[PDB]
């Protein structure tokens, strides 16, 4: 069970080949729970302006768990993550980064993902990686 | 309107289909 | 009853002078309702690193009504609002503004800001604003 | 933990008071 971050799917969508594209093809391949956070969906729907390509990718962001975030406490939460890395030298890039932390933080699961953000996430509190460079 | 999630072969037809934008540019336009 | 949304914040902590400043500290004064998406709070809350500074202003946006968004279909909206804006030559900024407009719509509130995007959102899905450059 | 919520005057003293990134920066860090 765990979470893969919008930058691994967005490598398994692109045209280019990849070590992340391949990962997620081979998890998608062995039936592998994946965790998506409404947050990663989202970032996945605004990649094609076609709305039957949207349509098709909600379809199959829906194949998996859609987790939803958890009410202003994932959001308080994803700022103190921010803030914690902050004051240890390392500004993250995106707050959604920091949202899908603290979910995976609260639900107990490691992150996928091709992003040095949470590598920074990692160093500061502890976040379970699987980096795909 | 969701309509039914894909099955796995139908999952996979869609790597390489396409994406607009990297991550990098994804988390900041 | 209308939201206010991080950009108008920002100015209002940032300085004494700006049209944006002196209509939220107005709007205060009044004692007018301001909505607080949890969203703008998040972003709020990364502004300062010091945990104390972060409190108070947590203890500020409690003053107001913080919303919390509509699990999963905020998020489908926002993208839909992004793709639509983009089909529409407006490449919106930020997916936080998308949620914001998702929620405004949703509740049929208008939204206070001073960002672009949000009368991107206006011209292309009819967003109401109150735009305070 | 989340304090008090602020009263009037105290939400007013807090305009000005400093924010480390201008709203474009915070949606392109
Ligand atoms: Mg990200
Ligand atoms: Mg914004
Ligand atoms: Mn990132
Ligand atoms: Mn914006």
């Amino acid at each position: 069970a765990m979470i893969v971050d919008t930058s691994v799917w967005i490598a398994y969508l692109s045209t280019s080949e990849s070590l992340a594209s391949r990962w997620l093809a081979d998890r998608i391949a062995a039936d592998s729970t994946v965790i998506v956070p409404e947050v990663v969906m989202m970032e996945l729907l605004i990649g094609k302006t076609d709305e039957d390509t949207a349509a098709l990718r909600r379809r199959l962001l829906q194949r998996f768990a859609i987790e939803p975030l958890a009410p202003v406490r994932d959001a308080e939460d994803a700022a103190a993550i921010h803030r914690r890395c902050r004051r240890g030298g390392d500004t993250v890039r995106s707050l959604i980064d920091c949202q899908v932390a603290a979910m995976a933080l609260r639900i107990g699961v490691a992150v996928a993902h091709r992003d040095r953000d949470y590598e920074a996430i990692r160093t500061h509190c502890g976040l379970r990686t699987e980096p795909l460079f | 309107l969701v309509g039914e999630p894909l099955g796995r072969d139908e999952a996979l037809a869609l790597q390489g289909s396409g994406f607009d934008f990297s991550n990098d540019e994804i988390e900041s336009f």
